[PDB]
């Protein structure tokens, strides 16, 4: 046991006698109503450790009694965690009874070794036509999701959960790092009304970890570790192809530079911590493709003060492999999903990774979508008919391409009434290889709006008139 | 490292670190009363103008201030562990704070039989029957088998009452019952 | 004024008799730990910068000696250490295993294998904190170090013993210059002329662990892992292991330099080292300077890049070439760190992020790329042809239906497209000098600009076959004489008549 | 020092909170449980937007429909005593001081009394949320609470940070605004609506405290000074003002 000597804010100091616990352990205060977990961070000498709290600190008397677990924070893990909501210490917070499982795991765990990594790049297919063609997803890589509210982001989250559990058979974890309570309640009920979570049986496809915004600054930084332990169970024990959602990554960085300033350390550049490059290192290197399975991560990125070279969105950018941006100017055009095709980049887009068939198809799409972007200004200012006859087809074809990128989702079958289509990879490359050559140009525009493959396009030209 | 016994007061400072490290070595080997009789005589043999000089005088050296003290503590009475304590205080330059370590040790050794005495501060000293009655009801309050000590102070600013402290308790029956007449105003 | 070793656990050892069963000369305890450094009490015979060993198996460097304690910089994680441990004294300055028997392994920064192939089998150990050679043993560079890239070997030539920077933004092709240098040495290491052999060392600082693993395959796929060492301290390693990574990497190259061999080392990158030295400095409460850096960042990179030198013929005649990598934030070549290293190295190579987007690859800024000392050490065959292309690439840059403008704007685009190069295709020296010959002697001035990448892949593929025995006299004699250039006139003008436009 | 309700006792915001300003209810609406930030410079009508929202709820507060009444609380943090004495008389004239409470921690009062006073108003606005009623609270203003708390930190020798604020000024404002919630029918159906006022300097919202409270709340109302003198009064910029409950808090007519 130990005793509390000093209570200053959200920093408690504990005095032990014999069993001095190492760093990154977890203590537990005796005599209080709810669990208050302290995490050891420094050995201060004369048998005294420096702990950061994880809940409210008031009501603590100098000289109480504090036990020791002898291990780090251990959470309930398993396959029966699918469809539940937990905080950073594994407790359930939806009043549906205690989670019961066989084994536990610790959140502070080392990276995989050098002889276990994958030696080759490999594309993850998710079914969407705009994602898997122009900005494809590597297996194990980190993905950055630009865009916020009012663009249609929370549908794209709920649909990538559904398609990987269909074409690949791998579940997902959602980790809310310092997220609002009002917006972390609507995502609970939006997933219920779309089937990906289920209150009646064991066909759920996600596990929710919610460390909300009104919690102490030590408890908002470990949530992205608790929500990575669960994602490591479905790779190390079963060998699935897991996904991982963090929303967002800036509230993991910013919650780090408030523990490192409550602990009395000199700040680095503009206000961050000295250790900005290892806390991003000792988290995002556990997200990798081992020999058993993989973990892929889609992360939301908020840039402060529109500065792309601020050290919080500059440390993160060295880890990403592909970025997709949700433009609001395509949402007022009618296209869903509202993914910009020109301002998305991929690192694995390469003739020696995805082959030459994927390459020269997806290269020509972004070139033709630039010529319509340059010719749309002469038409708006000067007029229409002055341009050549070779340019009138590029105006007509690029309005066929940017509507063939639309696709009806399976998560929206109740509302918009259409059928949700999941397109494999070999249909999307075959489709755009024919639109470029003028092979299906005589058909009108609305045959291409909101279809599946290229086969269902010509079956919709017959119903017009 | 090895473990060390905790004192029942646990004071802090640069003088409490030296009254604790001696209490963790003299509670071992059962010598807590031999050091106390020695420490109440090393307080006498420091405050002589031959010896109070050239210990606070900074321009001598460290080592020759040890040798002028390593034989002074060796010849008269002492060869316990406490001779290393004076040898350690002169090495660290902390020879000035030697009354601070001694005065801390007496209260740390007091609580092994002591009671943290009282304070009755009302007026002129009264008759004997009022004194023996408070000394025989406060004996019923300690419940620890220890013969309580007490001090009396004179303070005429309190009108007709008395304040009494038992350790860290501090009951109150004084002129603050006149300050409780704000209920006629604040209501 | 309260003292680090005024605690009650150390006063008790003194106040209860001066205890005999504690060493306090070769072994000590640990008083505190957690900010990196540890406060070790005892160890009264430790030297400065001497490696110690903890009870958990971690090495640590004795950085800071005090009258009370010792401050030990801990290599690796500091969770395994606890207050109250026992630390042993090795008895030697921090040194790494070094020798010929490391070519083919992947070690970490302390010299232990992490490729899973057993121990290394080394016999000699050199320190990491040695000094550079003085003014007497050095001499000017004279042997050329080929790159295999058509833009580097003809415009910014390198030589054996010359520092050269590679500076640019993220995802501009920085590492893909350093990889093609290692694969291009396949032609020399598998020959009989021992005087042209050249080894390689790669140091990966702060990178991802899954990018080094996909790199050692690409070297094994091209038979390039039999003369290459790799030191690796990736982004999950601790901060002292990234700081001491280029010192142990350079001490393995100093072995070949002093024993008559030539080496080559690529630090990748020195930007992520200086953000690791910043962390250890501010965790010791040192006064920050510009951009919260410590005051001695210039001592960090100068005492490392001064070792890369060429000894004279009385010292063996070896060399050591370095090629550090700096990453800039949005073209900022006026910041604190990319000016502390421009004022050290003997030239630059600039990689533009707005020529990498326009399709020119490798996106080498020819205007800002210079190499001072390495210009006098190149092949006279290359100097006879690339001295002309230096002129026309200048006259294309001022003009950015008129007379004397639409002539240079015609040739100046055919030479820009001539300097594109595919990935992982290192060309030989004498095959370059025929392709740069056709672009500066005025033969492809008539063709279209889009059909000139097709032209280089057709002319080289045939003259390597039907005129193979007639190309060897360029590489053997080392120059273009009056009989070779009169012969070279007929090879091109007969190929343009057969090349279908 | 109580906590917020969790995820389960909340429900989505649907009822309208009527302000009475033609530009607020048309383009940037407020539901009954939303947090909406009134941000702008000095002297641009930030107090006046939050003083007719108290006056406008008189038409429901004298009627019969019990589930449409609203109760208003106003917290003044560090203003002079004569200004509060002018604002009570404005709310006495419009007969709107029979359902309003005013919590005044003025400029002369001590440094910790300007720290408790935001947390001494939510505890009076949570008694109406706990008992099935509706409420409204206005913090005027929150940028003078982060200053009265910085003085208490640096005199207690705590490690400073950016602009000499401590490391937990985000934890100071988050656990005050998260107490505003829309409860569900199993707990009573109550609500609490929070309107904090934040004063920028030279229109720079990228400071320390103007970026903490922006990322906590839902939408902002950005009052400029240029439009105030060009004739547009109230000077609401609808180019930069948003609300992320959207159109789900407007009536079907509006
Ligand atoms: N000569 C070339 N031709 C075509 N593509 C190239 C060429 N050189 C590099 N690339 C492309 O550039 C991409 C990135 O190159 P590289 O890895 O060198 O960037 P980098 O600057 O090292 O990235 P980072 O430093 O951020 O890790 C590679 O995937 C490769 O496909
Ligand atoms: N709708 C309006 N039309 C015309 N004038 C107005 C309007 N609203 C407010 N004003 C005037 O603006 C002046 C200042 O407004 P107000 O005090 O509300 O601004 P404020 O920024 O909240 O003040 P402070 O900077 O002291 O917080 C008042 O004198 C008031 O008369
Ligand atoms: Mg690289
Ligand atoms: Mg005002």
């Amino acid at each position: 046991t130990g005793r509390i000597v000093a209570v200053i804010g959200a920093v408690v100091d504990v005095q032990f006698d014999e069993g001095l616990p190492p760093i990154l352990n977890a203590l537990e205060v005796q005599g209080r109503e709810t669990r208050l977990v302290l995490e050891v961070a420094q050995h201060l000498g004369e048998s005294t450790v420096r702990t950061i709290a994880m809940d409210g600190t008031e009501g603590l008397v100098r000289g109480q009694k504090v036990l020791d677990s002898g291990a780090p924070i251990k959470i309930p893990v398993g396959p029966e965690t699918l469809g539940r909501i937990m905080n950073v210490i594994g407790e359930p917070i939806d009043e549906r009874g205690p989670i019961k499982t066989k084994q536990f795991a610790a959140i502070h765990a080392e990276a995989p070794e050098f002889m276990e990594m994958s030696v080759e790049q490999e594309i993850l297919v998710t079914g969407i036509k705009v994602v898997d063609l122009l900005a494809p997803y590597a297996k194990g890589g980190k993905i950055g999701l630009f865009g916020g509210a009012g663009v249609g982001k929370t549908v794209l989250i709920m649909e990538l959960i559904n398609n990987v559990a269909k074409a690949h058979g791998g579940y997902s974890v959602f980790a809310g790092v310092g997220e609002r309570t009002r917006e972390g309640n609507d995502l609970y009920h939006e997933m219920i009304e779309s089937g990906v979570i289920n209150l009646k049986d064991a066909t759920s496809k996600v596990a929710l970890v919610y460390g909300q915004m009104n919690e102490p600054p030590g408890a908002r930084a470990r949530v992205a570790l608790t929500g990575l332990t669960v994602a490591e169970y479905f790779r190390d024990q079963e060998g699935q192809d897991v996904l991982l959602f963090i929303d967002n990554i800036f509230r993991f960085t910013q919650a780090g530079s408030e523990v490192s300033a409550l602990l009395g350390r000199i700040p680095s550049a503009v206000g961050y911590q000295p250790t900005l490059a290892t806390d991003m290192g000792t988290m995002q290197e556990r997200i990798t493709t081992t020999k058993k399975g993989s973990i892929t991560s889609v992360q939301a990125i908020y840039v402060p003060a529109d500065d792309l070279t601020d050290p919080a969105p500059a440390t993160t950018f060295a880890h990403l492999d592909a970025t997709t941006v949700l433009s609001r100017a395509i949402a007022e055009l009618g296209i869903y999903p509202a993914v910009d095709p020109l301002d998305s980049t991929s690192r694995i887009m390469d003739p020696n990774i995805v082959g030459s068939e994927h390459y020269d198809v997806a290269r020509g799409v972004q070139k033709i979508l630039q010529d319509y972007k340059s010719l749309q200004d002469i038409i708006a200012i000067l007029g229409m008919d002055e341009l050549s006859e070779e340019d009138k087809l590029t105006v007509s074809r690029a309005r066929k391409i940017q509507r063939f990128l639309s696709q009806p989702f399976q998560v929206a079958e109740v509302f918009t009434g259409h059928l949700g289509k999941l397109v494999p990879l070999k249909e999307t490359i075959k489709g755009f290889q024919q639109i470029l050559a003028g092979e299906y140009d005589h058909l009108p525009e609305q045959a291409f709006y909101m279809v599946g493959p290229i086969e269902e396009a010509v079956a919709k030209a017959d119903k017009l008139a | 490292f090895a473990k060390l016994v905790r004192p029942p007061v646990q004071i802090y400072g640069i003088e409490g670190r030296y009254a604790t490290a001696l209490y963790s070595a003299a509670s071992k080997q059962n010598k807590l009363e031999q050091v106390e009789k020695e420490l109440l005589r090393v307080a006498q043999i420091l405050k002589e103008p031959k010896v109070a000089a050239s210990i606070m005088n900074p321009y001598v050296k460290r080592s020759v201030k040890v040798k002028s003290l390593s034989d002074m503590t060796a010849k008269e009475k002492f060869s316990p562990l406490t001779s290393n304590l004076i040898n350690l205080l002169a090495e660290n330059g902390r020879l000035s704070s030697t009354p601070g370590v001694i005065s801390a040790f007496s209260t740390m050794m007091s609580v092994h039989r002591g009671e943290v005495p009282c304070s009755v501060t009302t007026a002129s000293p009264l008759d004997e029957a009022t004194l023996t009655e408070l000394k025989t009801v406060l004996k019923s309050f300690l419940s620890k088998g220890q013969i309580l000590k007490l001090e009396v102070k004179v303070d005429p600013s309190i009108m007709g009452g008395m304040i009494v402290r038992i350790g860290e308790k501090y009951v109150d029956m004084s002129a603050k019952t006149k300050i409780q007449k704000l209920s006629r105003a604040m209501r | 004024k309260t003292g680090t070793a005024e605690v009650s656990s150390i006063l008790e050892e003194r106040i209860l008799g001066a205890d005999t069963s504690v060493d306090l000369e070769e072994t000590g305890r640990v008083l505190s730990i957690g900010d990196g450094i540890a406060r070790v009490h005892g160890l009264r015979n430790v030297q400065a910068e001497e490696m110690v060993e903890f009870s958990s198996g971690l090495k640590g460097m004795s950085l800071n000696l005090e009258p009370d304690n010792v401050g030990v910089v801990v290599f690796g994680n500091d969770k395994l250490i606890k207050e109250g441990d026992i630390v042993k004294r090795t008895g030697a300055i921090v040194d790494v295993p070094v020798g010929e028997e490391l070519l083919g392994r992947v070690v970490d920064a302390l010299g232990n294998a992490i490729d899973g192939k057993g121990p290394i089998g080394s016999k000699t150990r050199r320190r990491v904190g040695l000094k550079a050679p003085g003014i007497i043993p050095r001499i000017s560079v004279r042997e050329p170090m080929q790159t295999g890239i058509k833009a580097v070997d003809s415009l910014v030539p390198i030589g054996r013993g010359q520092r050269e920077l590679i500076i640019g933004d993220r995802q501009t092709g920085k590492t893909s210059i350093a990889i093609d240098t290692i694969i291009n040495q396949k032609r020399f290491n598998d020959g009989t002329d021992e005087k042209k052999k050249l080894y390689c060392i790669y140091v990966a600082i702060g990178q991802k662990r899954s990018t080094v693993a996909q790199l050692v395959k690409r070297l094994t796929d091209a038979d390039a892992m039999k003369y290459t060492i790799v030191v690796s301290a990736t982004a999950s390693d601790a901060a002292p292991l990234q700081y001491l990574a280029p010192y142990s990497g350079c001490s393995m190259g100093e072995y070949f330099r002093d024993n008559g061999k030539h080496a080559l080392i690529i630090y990748d990158d020195l930007s992520k080292q200086a953000v690791a030295y910043r962390q250890m400095s501010l965790l010791l409460r040192r006064p920050p300077g510009r951009e919260a850096y410590p005051g001695d960042v210039f001592y960090l990179h100068s005492r490392l890049l001064e070792r890369a030198a060429k000894m004279n013929d009385a010292f063996g005649g070896g060399s050591l070439t370095a090629l550090p990598v700096i990453e800039t934030q949005a073209g900022d070549v006026s910041a604190y760190i990319p000016t502390n290293v421009i004022s050290i190295t003997d030239g630059q190579i600039f990689l533009e992020t707005e020529l990498f987007y326009k399709g020119i690859r490798p996106a080498i800024n020819v205007g800002l790329s210079v190499s001072r000392v390495g210009s006098a050490a190149q092949t006279r065959a290359m100097k006879q042809v690339a001295g002309t292309m230096k002129l026309e690439l200048a006259q294309y840059r001022e003009v950015a239906l008129d007379a004397a403008t639409q002539q240079l704007l015609s040739r100046g685009v055919r030479l820009t497209e001539l300097l594109k190069q595919g990935q992982y295709a290192p060309m030989a020296i004498e095959e370059q000098v025929a392709v740069i010959y056709a672009g500066v002697r005025g033969y492809l001035d008539k063709l279209e600009p889009s059909k000139i990448t097709k032209f280089e892949n057709a002319f080289l593929s045939h003259v390597i076959s039907q005129h193979q025995a007639l190309l060897g006299k360029i590489r053997a004699d080392g120059k273009i004489s009056e009989e070779t250039d009169a012969k070279l006139k007929e090879i091109v003008t007969n190929f343009l008549a057969g090349f279908e436009a």
